[PDB]
């Protein structure tokens, strides 16, 4: 193995897809952008889900 | 709640209550801002119901509150009370007018199936609501949480001679003391992952509240995540 | 002899009075004598009046709490001595004179009869306490017969106090020898200068009650709640709380009757709340002993939230001028007046100066452990928006009764359960 959304979820915050040949698509839920990292999800909205801000 | 904690205000912005001829008869979770998902026997078409967002104290004014009237109620389609009043127990609320998203009010976020479950299985999560904190004692003032632990489905099959259908899972604790409880059905069994709450389950049923041996019996979310999404569409 | 009056027979101690009346012209409860019976149910017939006419003397906005059985008795120990229009007038005021030959010629007894029935069942589901006794002025010479029938089935002789010279100590004495029976719990049962060197004989009957419930509210479900009262204000109490089975019925214009027994079941505490906008008071006078039967036979067994305020009432009076408005006036009248069984008939009158009552009840969470249900059921989660709720935040009507007899032990109001 190596790269594939079974170890460690491909590295993705959130969501993870496998592409072919040792490589993972990543993404985020709704209110959500992939962050630069194109692993991490950073807030695409002022008020995303599931996100405590007080 | 019983055995849980206090909630401190904004800690779950996607929480909301039910009131109705009684208050508080039930909790909810926020889809967005026209939609609250909730439990099925928590709700009747045709009787009206209240929901309230950016709650904390039932019984004070926070300036936090939004108070919007329910104007469709569509239990899931599979739903029964006569031939079981909580399979497939999870509803969709509609809200005459859109909520005002802001830190004390604030959707869940819904996975698709697939990571729901995942998510379910990471084996804690936490439940909360202002049902009652004593086994046929007083409802809550001040939002309740609990973290439970999901229980492999050999030993609740076990706890109980009632069904436990592939759509509820359990959670709880084998020594009791800490559980859901009436007044919190309709409200949201949540994961947090990496800092970003998912539901996983829905608040439904049990054997009493937090006895030793017993367990709280919880709607599986991710059998109705496709149906969730396409019922709450607003694109 | 030692004679145990509790189960004792008329014929043991022949205790016949020197003068009888005689008037111009449900089933049976179980294990019950007939006699005792029939005078239960002329209680009841007293209460019902007598409650009107004290409420009338009251502010509305105050508590009341009595025994009305507690007045009959007390009542009937002066009919034992009586004679000619004093004697009528108690037999129809106190609603004896529908009794049979009997039970009227023996009254007294049969008031110990069913006080020690009530008594034996009370004493194991609650704490109660009283004291009663008659205290007349030493100058007179009192029938001796009349002392050893009194003592026998009234508890007591009629105590001879220096009214004439020593009124003040006298009224220490009284209160006294009441706060010491009752051990401190009624106090104060006759104010200063309620007697004075012109009293010539006194009633005094008092009692206090604590019932244990047969399902007691759990103490970490009181808190804090407003009540209402009808004053147009509202005051922080202490609110009980409690999910349970108990005999309901929701009747005519909303009014919710409620029925919380006691330890083994026989006593009971029945609840009146009227909807909120219909006064407590048009209840009190809207409503006949028929209608109240009525009620409590459609009671049925339900599941509830009870929401019920601990509370203390303390509720002592006169009962002078409520009487006279009901009849009662030779009693009270130094000319009038013929009670020749006490003292024989001379030139000193003999009559009653005054009648003192004083009930305290006390409401709190003690009782019996709810039992375990041991039936098999799921449990939704919801809190049941369709439940039925008994929410005593605002003025409500107090029974306390034996059910079988359907005796009315005491009866009151809550208009503030507050401190
Ligand atoms: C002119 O007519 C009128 O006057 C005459 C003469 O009166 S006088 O003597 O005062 O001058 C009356 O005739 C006299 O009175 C009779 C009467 O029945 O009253 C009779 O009384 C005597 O005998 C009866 C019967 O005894 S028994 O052994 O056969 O049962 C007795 O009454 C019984 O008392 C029982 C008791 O223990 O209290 C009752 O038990 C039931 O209830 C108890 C619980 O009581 S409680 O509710 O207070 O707690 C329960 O125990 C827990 C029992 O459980 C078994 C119950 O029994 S059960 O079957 O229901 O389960 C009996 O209930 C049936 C009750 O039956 C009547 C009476 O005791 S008393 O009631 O306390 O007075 C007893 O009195 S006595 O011993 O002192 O005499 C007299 O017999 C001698 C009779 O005298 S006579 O023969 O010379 O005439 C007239 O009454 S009557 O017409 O005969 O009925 C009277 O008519 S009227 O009433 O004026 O219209
Ligand atoms: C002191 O009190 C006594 C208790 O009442 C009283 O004795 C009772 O007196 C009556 C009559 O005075 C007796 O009944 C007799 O009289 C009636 C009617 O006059 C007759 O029809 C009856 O047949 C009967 O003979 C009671 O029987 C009697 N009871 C008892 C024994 O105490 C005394 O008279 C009182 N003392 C005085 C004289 O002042
Ligand atoms: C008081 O009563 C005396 C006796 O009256 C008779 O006996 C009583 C027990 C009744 O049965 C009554 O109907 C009888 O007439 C009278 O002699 C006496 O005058 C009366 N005193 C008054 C007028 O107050
Ligand atoms: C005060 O009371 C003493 C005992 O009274 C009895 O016991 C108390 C606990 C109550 O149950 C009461 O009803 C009983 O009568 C008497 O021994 C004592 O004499 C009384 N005080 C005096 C001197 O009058
Ligand atoms: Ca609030």
């Amino acid at each position: 193995m190596d790269v594939t959304c079974n170890i460690k979820n491909g590295r993705c915050e959130q969501f993870c897809k496998n592409s072919a040949d040792n490589k993972v698509v990543c993404s985020c839920t709704e209110g959500y952008r992939l962050a630069e990292n194109q692993k991490s999800c950073e807030p695409a909205v002022p008020f995303p889900c599931g996100r405590v801000s007080v | 709640v019983v055995g849980g904690e206090d909630a401190k205000p904004g800690q779950f912005p996607w929480q909301v209550v039910l009131n109705g001829k009684v208050d508080a008869f039930c909790g909810g979770s926020i889809v967005n801002e026209k939609w609250i998902v909730t439990a099925a026997h928590c709700v009747e078409t045709g009787v009206k119901i209240t929901v309230v967002a950016g709650e904390h104290n039932i019984e004070e004014t926070e300036h936090t509150e939004q108070k919007r009237n329910v104007i469709r109620i569509i239990p899931h389609h599979n739903y029964n009370a006569a031939i079981n009043k909580y399979n497939h127990d999870i509803a969709l609320l509609e809200l005459d007018e859109p909520l005002v998203l802001n830190s004390y009010v604030t959707p869940i976020c819904i996975a698709d199936k697939e990571y729901t479950n995942i998510f379910l299985k990471f084996g804690s999560g936490y439940v909360s609501g202002w049902g009652r904190v004593f086994h046929k004692g007083r409802s809550a003032l001040v939002l309740q949480y609990l973290r439970v632990p999901l229980v492999d489905r050999a030993t609740c099959l076990r706890s109980t001679k009632f069904t436990i259908y592939n759509n509820m899972f359990c959670a709880g604790f084998h020594e009791g003391g800490r559980d859901s409880c009436q007044g919190d059905a309709g409200g949201p069994h949540v994961t947090e992952v990496e800092g970003t709450s998912f539901l996983t389950g829905i608040i439904s049923w049990g054997e009493e509240c937090a006895m030793k041996g017993k367990y709280g019996i919880y709607t599986k979310v991710s059998r109705y995540v496709n149906w969730i999404k396409e019922k709450t569409k607003l694109t | 002899s030692p004679v145990d009056i509790c189960t004792a027979k008329p014929r043991d101690i022949p205790m016949n009075p020197m003068c009888i009346y005689r008037s111009p012209e449900q089933k049976i409860p179980e294990a019950t004598n007939r006699r005792v019976w029939e005078l239960s149910k002329a209680n009841s017939r007293f209460a019902t009046t007598f409650y009107q006419h004290l409420a009338d003397s009251k502010n509305d906005n105050d508590n009341i709490f009595l025994s009305p059985l507690s007045i009959s008795t007390a009542f009937a120990m002066t009919k034992l001595g009586a004679c000619n229009d004093t004697l009528q007038q108690l037999m129809e005021v106190f609603k004896f004179d529908t009794i049979s030959e009997k039970t009227s010629d023996q009254i007294h007894f049969f008031f110990a009869k069913l006080n020690c029935r009530l008594y034996r069942k009370a004493n194991k589901a609650s704490k109660l306490v009283s004291a009663n006794r008659l205290f007349g002025d030493k100058s007179l010479t009192f029938n001796e017969t009349y002392q050893d029938i009194s003592e026998l089935v009234y508890g007591a002789k009629l105590q001879p106090l220096d009214f004439k010279e020593n009124a003040e100590q006298s009224r220490a004495a009284i209160n006294k020898w009441v706060s010491n029976k009752t051990e401190g719990r009624i106090t104060d049962v006759i104010p200063s200068e309620a007697i004075n060197e012109l009293t010539v004989l006194v009633l005094v009957n008092t009692i206090y009650f604590k019932g244990l419930w047969k399902s007691k509210f759990s103490p970490e479900n009181t808190r804090k709640e407003l009540f209402y009262k009808a004053d147009g204000e509202s005051c922080s109490a202490s609110m009980m709380y409690q999910e349970g089975k108990f005999r309901y019925r929701r009747v005519a214009e909303g009014t919710q009757v409620l029925e919380l027994p006691f330890k083994g079941d026989d006593i009971t505490m029945v609840l009146i709340l009227p909807k909120p906008e219909k006064s407590l008071a048009k209840v009190e006078k809207e409503l006949t002993p028929e209608v109240l039967q009525e009620w409590l036979d459609e009671l049925e067994e339900m599941m509830l939230v009870v929401h019920m305020p601990r509370f203390r009432i303390e509720d002592g009076f006169s009962l002078k001028e409520q009487l006279q408005d009901m009849g009662l006036v030779d009693l009270f009248s130094p000319e009038k007046s013929k009670l020749p069984g006490i003292v024989a008939e001379g030139r000193d009158d003999l009559y009653v100066s005054d009648a003192f009552h004083k009930a305290f009840l006390e409401v709190n969470e003690e009782g019996s452990e709810a039992a375990a249900s041991t039936a098999v059921v799921i449990a939704g989660r919801s809190l049941n928006p369709n439940r039925v709720t008994f929410k005593a935040n605002r003025p409500f009507l107090v029974f306390i009764r034996e059910v079988p007899l359907n005796t009315i032990i005491f009866m009151g109001r809550v208009a503030n359960p507050c401190v």
